[PDB]
DNA sequence: ACCTTATTTGCATAC
DNA sequence: TGTATGCAAATAAGG
C-alpha cells in the first residue's frame, strides 16, 4: 500500500539527488516514462513531484511508477486555444453562460472547432466564474 | 488585484508538511 | 450524452 | 538552459 507522509518527503530528496546522479533533467525523466508505460508525464508534473506540490493521492499514484524507472533502467494532448477564439468565446459566454448541447454544436461548427473542446470550454469556464466572481 | 484566474491543487504535500510542523 | 464538483496534468512563459 | 508557475485543458465521479 502507498506510504505515509513521513515517507513521501524522504523519497523527494532521494529522487532529486539520485536524479542528477545519472544526469537526467526532470523534462527527460518525463519522456523517459513515455517509452516505459504507454504515455507520460510532462516536466511540470515531475517538477511538482520534487517540490511536493501534489495531493496525497496524486503523489501516491506516482511514487511507485517513479521508483521503477529509477530503481531499474528501461490522455489527450492539451488543446491551446488561439487568443482570437478565446475572446470570441468569452463573448458567447457573455451572452449565455450555459448553452444547450444544440447551441454548443452550432457554435463549434460556426467557428470550426471540435464540438467536444467547446462543450468543455464552457464547463471549465462556468467553474472559473464560480471561483473568480461569486 | 488579480483574483487568480486558474485552478489549484488542494492540500499539496508541500503545504501539508509546513502545517504539521508549526 | 450533458451538467456538476473535484482534480490532475501540462502549454507557455515567466525565473 | 534547466526549473518553476500562472491559467486552464482533460478527466474522474455522482447525478
Amino acid at each position: 500500500e502507498p506510504s505515509d507522509l513521513e515517507e513521501l518527503e524522504q523519497f523527494a530528496k532521494t529522487f532529486k539527488q539520485r536524479r542528477i546522479k545519472l544526469g537526467f533533467t526532470q523534462g527527460d525523466v518525463g519522456l523517459a516514462m513515455g517509452k516505459l508505460y504507454g504515455n507520460d508525464f510532462s516536466q511540470t508534473t515531475i517538477s511538482r513531484f520534487e517540490a511536493l506540490n501534489l495531493s496525497f493521492k496524486n503523489m501516491c499514484k506516482l511514487k511507485p511508477l517513479l521508483e521503477k524507472w529509477l530503481n531499474d533502467a528501461e490522455r489527450k494532448k492539451r488543446t491551446s486555444i488561439e487568443t482570437n477564439i478565446r475572446v470570441a468565446l468569452e463573448k458567447s459566454f457573455l451572452e449565455n453562460q450555459k448553452p444547450t448541447s444544440e447551441e454548443i454544436t452550432m457554435i463549434a461548427d460556426q467557428l470550426n472547432m471540435e464540438k467536444e473542446v467547446i462543450r468543455v470550454w464552457f464547463c471549465n469556464r462556468r467553474q472559473k466564474e464560480k471561483r473568480i466572481n461569486p | 488585484a488579480r483574483p487568480y484566474q486558474g485552478v489549484r491543487v488542494k492540500e499539496p504535500v508541500k503545504e501539508l508538511l509546513r502545517r504539521k510542523r508549526g
